[PDB]
């Protein structure tokens, strides 16, 4: 199941029954009160009512292995941007509504594990467990950096979010929360032990 | 809730290292004695105790969670391809990919073999990325 | 077209290149998924779950729910629906069954259609089911038993009245059949073989159709086409019905792939039956049968009428128990219908059963040692009605084990068992209203008994020196029956006609009963032919009991010395646990045949708690909170007793009832922070601890009834003080220092300072005076609870184990009882003033700052939630809050009780009143004595008494015990 | 009757019969028993009597197995510890209520016992001459 709650823990509410795999993501709108979550058995992603009220199926003809999903809802962009774990390992860029489709990252995905926006710069982060690096690039995917590149750093991550001028990020192998600087790594920190 | 639960929740561990050691009703026992832990996280998939013990008595998955084209890990239950199982990267969680006797791979002329005994395409070599 | 995987269930439009897998919103969440069905009069999908529960759920995503959670009995295995009738049947092999149940209305009926017989006809372990309403036909699918039930395919029809096989051998691990309404065949895959074969509705014809599978799950014929999945090879995919050599694929590495059904809007008008053509024409079911005719069947719980029409409630039965399950049978032992609607389903765990005839109640309790939620006491009526859960709160870590019912009181009594403790609770069948009458200790009463008209309760004990006790109905007597021959005591039961307790056990092996006032024990089918007798029950001149080995139901004489065969009920019954029975001759209820109970008119007119008590005329009363009045009937809650706490500046005052919402006295308001309180009933003042930042500590007292006289100062600058605790026999405060870790004393004025000890983070002090100890509270480093004398001068620790943040501490006195509250664990805990018992209270959404105890109640203040909560001492058993959300964080809590004992009321308790030997109470003040035996004397004051001899030595000395003398200073 | 009889103390404890050569086993009683503390047999019958403490009975069986029977059960016999048989009655110890104690044999009697001798110490074994 999916819950609703308030930032003190009251209030739990449930929004809808949910896929048991571990590997699942959600977004949120806070401008058209809808709810976005992918699916890893049936290979699709949906959307709903922020209550949960209505649902409906989005994208399902070529989404193989939802591994990450992230949303831009301000009113000159409205994107929707999810990873595909496939074999053909990919990320896809589709308008919020699914009307458009497009393939933005092709050539070096191997097993993404995140998938993070940066508004102001209108840039998308991710992340890859197996060449274990940490990358951003724009909207279409014509510029792209390297952020932290590593088998030291980087074991196995499953979450990535920014905040200001850093990046943070969870990794299974080493049982901890790392924080870094998203433009080039040069500082790093861990945020919770154990 | 933090200050006794076997995780050292800050760099030193003071707050696991004043807890007692007695194991009270439904803690799972560790050999190495760090800390007696909950019996529902036996079989979840995390190293809960120091010495891998908490769920080396746990019995193995179905074996028909994944594909043909795939290889499937003990701990964490998830499908990875067959190439990467034994190319001497620990790919699962909990390293099942690398098991027993490998016979070890080898890398082709099409790619190239770098200090960490990995194989990579001839034209990643030099591009931008490390 | 619908597919199923063990996690999910999904829609595939009907044409093969539309590769979209959303044609019905799909239904996330299945954990065990298994055979789905179709209702689109409705907009309905259920689907099944092996292991698992029923469930249904809208095509649009609107409605999820369980639908038949309380009688099914393990798993079902295949769902099949009629659309014409609106009636649903599932095949469950845990009870060897196909059922029908009622889809029309909010009213369910639900029967057993076929099951075992001893015939080969018979159900065996049906796998499979399909059904056509049309033609009254239903067919399923059956890997057999060892009862020469055969692999089979098998015919019968919707009534349940006629059974044929139409297609056996070379069948071995079948999973689904299914029919064809317009070819008039049946299709079935086998996995033993990989091939999917073709029949007959008549049996006349089996051929095969698909040549080459592994494990293929899921059949399903619509048009001109056959549709099927295969695990091994993940996929799904559609034939030619009429030839089976060509084949379109529709989805592929698919995996855990499970069966399949095909959505449309059949409609009832074209495929009508006989229930269709005659609605309203059965009382409770309709089943349609061939030749458009229709027959009635009515709901479990009920029986048929000869007019055909109606269906009559079973009134007189017997209760059966089984660890799985809650069963009825007919006193007619020609009767094997269901004489009520079972209890089955996740959790069941049936220790015991009992019964309310008058009022059509059956009450059980269930146990299980690895699920919170299945500990607990609830009841149901026999027609499925209703359920209710009576006990799901308080319950102890060894749970619920026994549960006696009284009818005339409407009255429950229950024993619950924590882990080094026991108690037998008694709470009123409808109101919220617990009361604890008995706390047991070493004993372990586990099962329980009750007669109304002897007015006596009974119990059974299983610790060490097992024993049989009787008590009155308010537990203010106790008194033991047997001690001598139990070992093992599975049951318990009392005869309401003669006033008799039997009692069955599995490791003597025998049937005893003995008399309501004790005596004579006797014996009743003693030996190894009574292999495991795990519950009995007594009716009218027989026994009926159950045995675990045998897996039978027996009835036999109750009078001892008879050695007749016994009577068999019912055989091949697995885990039975207890027998009731439901009639009313074994609940009587005339006054005559009560023995006139006072409680069986208008519960005596008590408020609370109404007790018969042996030979007493009137009636007895007891409150289940509170204090009881001198009406004799009503209870009252102590309005000259209050609750006091502050918030940061503001003192207030708070009343026992929580409907009682007017102030005992009107706020106050302090500089600063306002974090501990105590108070004296000498000078109705309160003595409060101060924090005025967060450096200074300050103590100050307050007063009540001096008018309206604003604060008093008694320190000025300390270190933050966190706790206060005052001592009214020696006049005496004592307070905790966090910047200091200390803990000092001082006196009434100040004019007077001692410190009593060091402890880092000493939170909490408490205080018994008449006994000479204190008791505080260490959460640094070993964190541990600890108890030293008023003067600190002998110390011992008497928590120091499975303690990590404790914060909150408070003693009672009417119990002899230590409570305190810890923040990493979450729990409040409760022991004897020696830590040697040891119990959990609160376990739940805690918080605690401080603790205090009242009556039946223990009472804390959350900082989280801003609240102040009050629960039962004993088990935690209620919960409430007593406050609206607080303005500010609660801080800590103390009690006014006008009724303190003042002095001492047993002076020899102070360390022997400060002697050696045999204290006197009292006669002019505390008092001593020496042996009688022996030429002992008094001595230090009127004190120690090892002096033989009566030597002399100098009195500024100090003379010890063995006749030596020493100096003073060496004290 | 050419018959030898023992009794077992172990896990589930039970009573057996064998012939004077010990070539053959057979169990005549299983359920029942948690601390036979006696056994006897009975030479005019060819019946077999048995005491235990913890169930607090007296228990008799027949030399071909079978039916169960029980004699003077409970609270009034604390702990038999011995039993003999003689003529038409059973005589047992009592190592609780310190006496010897002499009834009739047959099952479902419940004749007050006879005593023989109080005040006896330490009481085990019962026999006759
Ligand atoms: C407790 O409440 C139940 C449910 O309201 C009462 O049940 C009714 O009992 C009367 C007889 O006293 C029956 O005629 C009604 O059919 C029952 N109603 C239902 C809904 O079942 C019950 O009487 C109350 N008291 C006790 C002691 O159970
Ligand atoms: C989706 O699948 C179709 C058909 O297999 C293919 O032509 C198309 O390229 C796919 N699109 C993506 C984004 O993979
Ligand atoms: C980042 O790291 C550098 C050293 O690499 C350090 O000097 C600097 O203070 C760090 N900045 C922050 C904001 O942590
Ligand atoms: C430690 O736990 C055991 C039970 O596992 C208990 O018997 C023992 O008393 C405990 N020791 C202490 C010091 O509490
Ligand atoms: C189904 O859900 C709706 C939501 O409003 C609710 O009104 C209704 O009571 C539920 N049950 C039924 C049977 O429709
Ligand atoms: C359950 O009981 C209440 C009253 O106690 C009654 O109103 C209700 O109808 C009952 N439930 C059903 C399904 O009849
Ligand atoms: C309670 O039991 C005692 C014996 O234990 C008995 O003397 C007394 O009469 C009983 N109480 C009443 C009210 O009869
Ligand atoms: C009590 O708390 C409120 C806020 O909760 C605060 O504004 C007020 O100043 C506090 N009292 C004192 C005396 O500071
Ligand atoms: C703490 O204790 C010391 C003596 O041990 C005393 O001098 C001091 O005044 C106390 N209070 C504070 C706030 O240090
Ligand atoms: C705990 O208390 C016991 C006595 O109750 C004592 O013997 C033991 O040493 C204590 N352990 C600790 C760690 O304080
Ligand atoms: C939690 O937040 C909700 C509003 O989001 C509020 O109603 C409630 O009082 C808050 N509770 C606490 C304990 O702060
Ligand atoms: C020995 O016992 C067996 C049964 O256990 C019986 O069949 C056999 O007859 C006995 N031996 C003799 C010689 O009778
Ligand atoms: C492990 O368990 C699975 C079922 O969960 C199979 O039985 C498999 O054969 C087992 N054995 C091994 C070593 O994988
Ligand atoms: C390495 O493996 C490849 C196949 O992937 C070839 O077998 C090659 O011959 C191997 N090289 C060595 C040195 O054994
Ligand atoms: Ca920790
Ligand atoms: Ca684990
Ligand atoms: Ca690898
Ligand atoms: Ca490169
Ligand atoms: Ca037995
Ligand atoms: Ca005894």
């Amino acid at each position: 199941k999916t819950w609703s709650a308030f930032q003190n823990g009251t209030d739990k509410r449930v929004v809808h029954d949910s896929g048991l795999s571990l590997t699942e993501m959600i977004a949120v709108d806070w401008i058209g009160r809808n709810i976005y979550w992918t699916d890893y058995t049936l290979e699709t992603i949906e959307v709903s009512k922020i209550d949960g009220s209505h649902r409906t199926v989005l994208i399902s003809k070529n989404v193989t292995k939802p591994r990450g999903l992230a949303l831009d809802p301000r009113m000159g962009d409205n994107v929707m941007f999810w990873s595909d774990w496939g074999h053909h390992p990919r990320i896809e860029r589709a308008s919020m509504d699914g009307t458009m489709r497009t393939v933005i990252v092709q050539e070096k995905i191997y097993w993404p594990c995140g998938l993070s926006i940066d508004y102001p710069n209108r840039l998308i982060y991710f992340m890859d467990a197996y060449l274990d690096y940490i990358e951003f690039c724009d909207y279409d995917g014509q510029n792209r950096r390297q952020v932290i590149a590593s088998d030291l750093v980087l074991h196995h991550p499953h979450a990535l979010t920014l905040f200001e001028d850093s990046v943070f990020w969870t990794d299974r192998g080493t049982h901890q929360v790392m924080q870094a600087n998203k433009w080039h790594g040069r500082n790093q920190s861990v945020v919770m032990y154990s | 809730l933090y200050v006794c639960d076997g995780d050292k929740d800050c760099v030193d561990g003071s707050d696991e290292a004043g807890c007692v050691l007695n194991c009270t009703s439904s803690q799972f026992k560790c050999a190495d004695g760090s800390s007696c832990i909950n019996s529902r996280y036996r079989c979840d998939g995390v190293y809960d105790c120091k010495d891998n013990s908490d769920e080396a008595g746990c019995p193995t998955r179905p074996p028909g969670m994944c594909h043909p084209d795939e290889f499937q890990c003990q701990g964490d239950g998830t499908c990875i391809p067959n190439t990467w199982e034994c190319d001497g990267h620990p790919d699962c969680i909990q390293g099942s990919d690398e098991h027993n006797g490998c016979v070890p791979k080898t890398c082709s002329p099409s790619h190239f073999l770098c200090d960490n005994g990995n194989c990579i395409y001839n034209s990643w070599v030099c591009d931008g990325d490390n | 077209l619908i597919s199923v995987r063990e996690n999910v269930i999904f829609g595939i439009s009907l044409d093969p290149e539309v590769k979209s897998n959303d044609a019905m919103v799909p239904i996330s969440g299945i954990q065990h998924g298994y055979d789905v069905e179709f209702d689109d009069s409705e907009q309905f999908i259920y689907w099944v779950e092996n292991p698992g529960e029923i469930h249904r759920v809208k095509t649009d995503g609107s409605n999820r729910t369980a639908f038949a959670p309380l009688s099914l009995l393990g798993s079902s295995l295949g769902l099949a629906l009629d659309w014409v009738s609106r009636n649903i049947y599932y095949t469950t092999p845990a009870s060897r069954s196909i059922e029908v149940l009622t889809l029309r209305g909010d009213t369910r009926y639900g029967k057993t259609l076929i099951t075992n017989d001893g015939t080969p006809l018979g159900v065996g372990f049906p796998v499979g089911i399909a059904v056509d309403p049309a033609r009254g036909k239903l067919y399923w699918s059956d890997h057999g038993t060892d009862s020469g039930v055969p692999a089979k395919i098998a015919s019968a029809n919707m009534d349940g009245t006629s059974l044929k096989i139409l297609f056996t051998g070379n069948m071995e691990h079948l999973e689904v059949v299914t029919l064809d309404i317009q070819e008039q065949k049946l299709y079935w895959a086998v996995t033993s073989r990989g091939v999917i074969e073709r029949g007959n509705v008549d049996g006349t014809e089996r051929m095969i159709l698909v040549h080459h599978l592994a494990h293929p799950w899921g059949l399903v014929v619509h048009g001109s086409f056959l549709y099927y999945s295969d695990e091994q090879y993940e996929v799904i995919e559609r034939v030619d019905k009429s030839s089976g050599s060509n084949k379109v694929v529709f989805r592929d590495n698919i995996p855990y792939l499970r069966g399949l059904r095909v959505y449309h809007h059949r409609n009832a008008a074209d495929s009508s039956n006989g229930c269709s053509n005659n609605p309203n024409a059965c009382q409770q079911i309709c089943l349609p049968v061939p030749g458009g005719m229709f027959s009635c069947a009515c709901a479990s719980g009920f029986k048929l009428s000869p007019d055909g029409r109606s269906c009559s409630p079973y009134n007189s039965f017997i209760v059966v128990s089984m660890l799985p399950a809650v069963r009825g049978f007919s006193l007619e032992l020609s009767d094997h219908s269901e004489a009520m609607v079972p209890v089955a389903g996740q959790g069941r765990n049936v220790l015991h059963a009992d019964v309310d005839v008058a009022n059509g109640f059956i009450y059980w309790c269930d146990f299980s040692s690895s699920v919170r939620s299945s500990n607990g006491i609830r009841r149901i009526k026999p027609n499925g009605s209703n359920f209710t859960n009576i006990v799901t709160y308080g319950i102890g870590a060894n749970g619920i084990r026994g549960v006696a019912v009284d009818w005339v009181a409407g009255n429950l009594y229950f024993t619950n068992a924590f882990v080094y403790e026991t108690l037998i609770e008694v709470i009123r069948i409808n109101t919220t209203y617990r009361r604890v009458l008995l706390k047991v200790s070493v004993d372990m009463p586990r099962h329980i008994v009750v007669d109304p008209k002897h007015r006596y309760l009974f119990w059974a004990d299983y610790g060490q020196k097992p024993k049989i006790e009787r008590s009155f109905l308010d537990c203010t007597n106790r008194t033991v029956l047997v001690s001598e021959g139990i070992v093992t005591p599975r049951g318990l039961a009392v005869d309401h006609d003669t006033g008799y307790i039997y009692w069955v056990d599995d490791s003597l092996d025998i049937i005893a009963r003995i008399h309501r006032d004790g005596g004579e024990s006797q014996v009743v089918r003693y030996g190894s032919r009574y292999p495991t007798p795990y519950g009995i029950t007594v009716f009218g001149e027989s026994i009926i009991w159950v045995d675990r080995n045998l897996r039978k139901v027996f009835q036999a004489s109750k009078q001892p010395g008879n050695t007749d065969p016994p009577t068999v009920i019912r055989d091949s019954i697995n885990l039975l646990r207890d027998v009731t029975i439901f009639d009313e001759h074994v609940q009587p209820l005339s006054p005559a045949e009560l023995n006139n109970n006072p409680c069986l008119q208008s519960n005596g007119g008590c408020s609370h708690f109404c007790f018969a008590l042996p030979e007493l005329p009137t009636p007895k009363c007891g409150c289940a909170f509170g204090t009881l009045e001198d009406d004799g009937k009503n209870c009252a809650t102590s309005r000259e007793d209050f609750l006091i706490y502050s918030l940061n500046n503001s003192l207030r005052s708070l009343h026992f009832d929580p409907q009682d919402h007017n102030l005992p006295f009107q706020a106050i308001s302090v500089e600063g922070m306002a974090i501990a309180l105590d108070y004296d009933r000498r000078n109705n003042r309160i003595f409060f601890t101060q924090k005025l930042n967060p450096i200074r500590g300050q103590i100050s007292y307050v007063n009540l009834y001096s008018g309206a006289s604003s604060p008093t100062i008694l320190l000025s600058n300390i270190g933050v003080t966190d706790g206060i605790a005052f001592d009214w026999i020696n006049r005496r405060i004592y307070y905790s220092d966090f910047s200091n870790q200390t803990i000092n004393s001082m006196a009434e004025d100040g004019s007077n300072r001692a410190v009593i000890a060091r402890v880092s983070k000493p939170r909490a002090i408490v205080l018994d005076p008449c006994r000479g100890y204190m008791y505080w509270t260490d959460w640094g480093t070993n964190a541990k609870i600890e108890r030293a004398t008023l003067g600190g001068n002998f110390r011992v620790p008497i928590v120091n184990t499975s303690l990590v943040w404790p914060n909150g501490l408070t003693l009672d006195l009417e119990t002899d009882l230590l409570y305190w509250a810890d923040a990493s664990l979450q729990k409040i805990e409760r022991s004897t003033l020696t830590g040697s018992n040891r119990e959990v209270v609160i376990s739940t959404a805690f918080h605690s700052f401080g603790l205090t105890v009242y009556g039946q109640y223990i009472y804390w203040t959350d900082f989280y939630t801003k609240k102040i909560y009050r629960a039962n001492k004993y088990d935690g058993s209620d919960l409430i809050a007593m406050t609206t959300r607080l303005p500010t964080q609660p801080s800590g809590i103390s009690t006014v009780v006008k009724t303190q004992q003042q002095q001492c009321s047993n002076p020899c308790d102070q360390f022997n009143g400060g002697c050696s030997h045999i204290c006197a109470p009292g006669p002019n003040g505390a008092e001593c004595q020496c042996p009688h035996e022996g030429s002992w004397y008094l001595a230090n004051d009127n004190k120690y008494c090892v002096v033989d001899t009566g030597a002399r030595c100098n009195q500024f000395q100090f003379t010890c015990l063995n006749g030596r003398c020493i100096s003073q200073d060496w004290k």
